[PDB]
């Protein structure tokens, strides 16, 4: 009492009911280097302007 | 500050826009106006200098140098208005054009508060010299003359561009004040005498001592009258004022590095003061007895005495118009017998009677004959020098010994004498040469009466 699949059938995605746990780290991931401080703060005007030899501004 | 340098500038469209002929006239009523403002600068404090911003200060030292200049910017247009006459009037507001501008930057440097800003304009003013020099020349070689005088103080100046900028990046900033209030003692490793060297040798070269000196005979001879004048009364003398102010943090290596330079100095104007003794071209007369005066003054800066700097100041000022007289007496003369042979013409006295009297006090001011700021500043440095050291005095004795030979060397040969037969063209000298004479001896015996004005910030 079987039935032949219909095209398509077969490469139908299926959603399989499972017992495992999914795994944590698949890839076995190490720890991750924590990113560099953000910028934060108003920004303000250059002290003293551009600061470059004799150039007051 | 700003009250000299706006209007030094705003009278560079002046000339530019003003009528036809009028261009000797109206440069020369500012530029005379321009020293009146000058001379209100200066007035100096007790100990602070006249400081006015970031961008410009000045001190005891730069006013006498800055009032100078002022003054002399009439004086070449007064000492050029002969020889270019016969010229389109394009090229002769060119003319004044590079000299306002020569005499723009060097108010600049005189009052630059950073030494980086001293340094811009420290080379900057060789442009509108170069082009005074080739152009305007008149001469064969004043072509390898513009290349000696231009590339012998590029040789020296590159250094203090790597010197100075390896200040900033050690030091902070280099602004003089702050580098006198933060000085440290140089240490005597063996990099601090490069970076010694470097500091210094930018400021020997246009300060011509004895081997690093060679331009000069090539640079005043053939340069225009005006071009010899600023060249010999102030452009010798940026190095001067560069030492004063670069060697507060060249001490104590100062005091045993400087063996080599004073050696060479004081032998070295015993050696030029006897090519004086023996110069056929009147021009290169004068311009070896510059050396001379300035190698006096490479001892005076390099023994680091309060008196020493003083002298030094005093024949800072005093040379520059002396020497600038003298090359106005021979140009006054050259274009009259078109040649610079000084036995071409001699006798003149008997035929320019004014002129023997010019010639006169000129010869007697370069002769440091007391009191002349001449005689000020010799005898102040002899006894600097003398307390350095008791022998110097045989040397710096020596050289007024030999200084007064060629002095009067060229009187005697010119003025003095049997006028010369064959020359017929000398007429009665023109009442401009006689005013400009007279624009250079009488402030120098005005200034007899007040040197303190002249005698610098150790004063
Ligand atoms: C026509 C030739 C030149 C004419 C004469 C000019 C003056 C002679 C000497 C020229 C020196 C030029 C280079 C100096 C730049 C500034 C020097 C300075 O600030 O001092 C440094 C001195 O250090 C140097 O090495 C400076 C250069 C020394 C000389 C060698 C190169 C210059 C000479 C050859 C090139 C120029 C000559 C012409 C070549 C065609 C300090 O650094 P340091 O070595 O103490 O640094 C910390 C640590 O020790 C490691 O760095």
């Amino acid at each position: 009492g079987w039935v032949r699949p219909d095209l398509g059938e077969l490469s139908k995605v299926t959603k399989v009911k499972t017992d495992r746990p999914l795994p944590e780290n698949p890839y076995h991931s190490r720890a991750r280097p924590e990113p560099n401080p953000e910028a934060e703060g108003d920004l303000k005007p250059a002290k003293h302007g551009s600061r470059l030899f004799f150039w007051t501004m | 500050m700003l009250k000299i340098i706006i209007p030094t500038t705003m009278l560079l469209p002046m000339t530019w826009m003003s009528k036809h002929n009028m261009i000797w006239i109206n440069a020369t009523v500012h530029s005379l106006l321009i020293s009146l403002i000058s001379l209100s600068l200066l007035n100096q404090l007790g100990e602070n200098s006249l400081n006015f911003s970031l961008t410009f200060f000045s001190d005891s030292l730069s006013a006498p140098l800055l009032v100078l200049t002022t003054w002399l910017l009439p004086l070449m247009l007064m000492a050029s208005q002969s020889h270019l006459s016969k010229e389109t009037t394009t090229r002769k507001k060119l003319y004044i054009t590079m000299l306002i501008l020569l005499q723009l930057f060097l108010i600049m440097t005189f009052t630059a508060t950073e030494l980086i800003l001293f340094y811009i304009l420290f080379e900057a003013t060789l442009v509108p010299t170069l082009i005074i020099i080739t152009r305007w020349g008149n001469q064969t070689e004043r072509l390898n003359a513009g290349l000696y005088f231009l590339f012998y103080t590029l040789a020296g100046s590159l250094p203090l561009l790597v010197a100075l900028v390896y200040i900033q990046n050690t030091t902070g900033s280099l602004n003089f004040l702050i580098i006198h209030y933060w000085s440290h003692p140089l240490s005597n490793s063996w990099s601090n005498i490069f970076m010694w060297l470097a500091c210094i040798m930018a400021f020997m070269v246009k300060m011509p001592l004895y081997g690093l000196h060679l331009w000069l005979p090539k640079a005043h001879v053939e340069a225009p009258i005006a071009g010899s004048m600023v060249l010999a009364a102030v452009l010798l003398k940026l190095g001067g004022y560069g030492m004063m102010r670069i060697t507060t943090i060249l001490n104590p290596l100062t005091n045993y590095m400087a063996y080599p330079f004073l050696m060479l100095s004081m032998w070295g104007m015993i050696m030029t003061s006897s090519i004086c003794l023996r110069q056929t071209d009147l021009k290169s007369l004068i311009a070896y007895s510059s050396v001379s005066h300035m190698a006096l003054v490479i001892v005076a800066i390099m023994i680091q005495t309060p008196w020493s700097f003083m002298g030094a100041t005093a024949l800072m000022i005093a040379h520059g118009l002396t020497s600038s007289m003298l090359f106005c007496l021979a140009n006054t003369n050259y274009e009259r017998v078109h040649s610079r042979t000084m036995i071409l013409a001699r006798g003149l006295q008997t035929l320019l009677p004014l002129m023997a009297t010019w010639w006169l006090m000129a010869s007697l001011t370069n002769l440091a004959l007391p009191p002349s700021i001449n005689l000020i500043g010799e005898l102040f440095i002899i006894t600097a020098s003398f307390s350095w050291s008791n022998i110097t005095i045989i040397l710096m004795g020596m050289n007024m010994m030999i200084t007064a030979l060629y002095s009067l060397y060229m009187l005697i040969t010119t003025q003095r004498g049997k006028y010369t037969h064959h020359i017929n063209n000398i007429k009665a000298s023109f009442t401009r040469e006689n005013a400009l004479m007279a624009l250079h001896i009488l402030p120098l015996l005005l200034l007899t009466l007040n040197p303190k004005m002249i005698l610098g910030p150790l004063y």
